[PDB]
């Protein structure tokens, strides 16, 4: 067709690198930290992991922030209706919005 | 200040620089255990104040999180709070009460 940009970039001396970490294992370390923090909490990032229920989990962020852990597990289905519905928004706001 | 659960820094001068020593808190040795959200005794929900249920096998103990320290669950360390029908995975316990061998002596 024409001669491209990258071309004439490339024919005067200006290269563009690679970097050190493919997105393959930018992606695996992301799914470590995300197994590591649904699994086990944050006891991962102390030293060794350590398994927890998620439920029991999520109790220790409510006391955490001040509210007492049977408030969760009186409106656990709330709860996790509320998280679904809230991450199927980001899902959607991402396939909508562009900017 | 440092990996794991801060506890002491301690400052060292160098060259063009700072050194900080991070003293930090590092858990060990771990162990497997049964746990429970609540325990249901007597119609009620019996949730813990601080710390976890766990169990050996046979009894429900009480302990802080941190640290392996097993203690007889007692109305002293947990609070009532509704009944057993809308927690999931509540167990069938006893709960202490430490008037009622006072009461009788
Ligand atoms: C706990 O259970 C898991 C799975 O059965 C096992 O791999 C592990 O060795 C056990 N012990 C500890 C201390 O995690
Ligand atoms: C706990 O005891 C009640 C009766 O007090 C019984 O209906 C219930 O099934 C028991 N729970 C389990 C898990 O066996």
């Amino acid at each position: 067709a024409a001669r491209d940009l990258i071309c004439a970039q490339k024919f005067n001396g200006l290269t563009v690198l690679p970097p050190l970490l493919t997105d393959e294992m930018i992606a695996q370390y992301t799914s470590a930290l995300l197994a590591g923090t649904i699994t086990s909490g944050w006891t991962f990032g102390a030293g060794a992991a350590l398994q927890i229920p998620f439920a029991m989990q999520m109790a220790y962020r409510f006391n955490g922030i001040g509210v007492t852990q049977n408030v969760l597990y009186e409106n656990q289905k709330l709860i996790a209706n509320q998280f679904n519905s809230a991450i199927g928004k980001i899902q959607d706001s991402l396939s909508s919005t562009a900017s | 200040c440092g990996k794991g659960y801060h506890l002491m820094s301690f400052p060292q001068s160098a060259p063009h620089g700072v050194v900080f020593l991070h003293v930090t808190y590092v858990p060990a040795q771990e162990k497997n255990f049964t746990t429970a959200p609540a325990i249901c005794h007597d119609g009620k929900a019996h949730f813990p104040r601080e710390g976890v249920f766990v169990s050996n096998g046979t009894h429900w103990f009480v302990t802080q999180r941190n640290f392996y320290e097993p203690q007889i669950i007692t109305t002293d360390n947990t609070f009532v709070s509704g009944n057993c029908d809308v927690v999931i995975g509540i167990v069938n316990n006893t709960v202490y009460d430490p008037l009622q061998p006072e009461l009788d002596s």
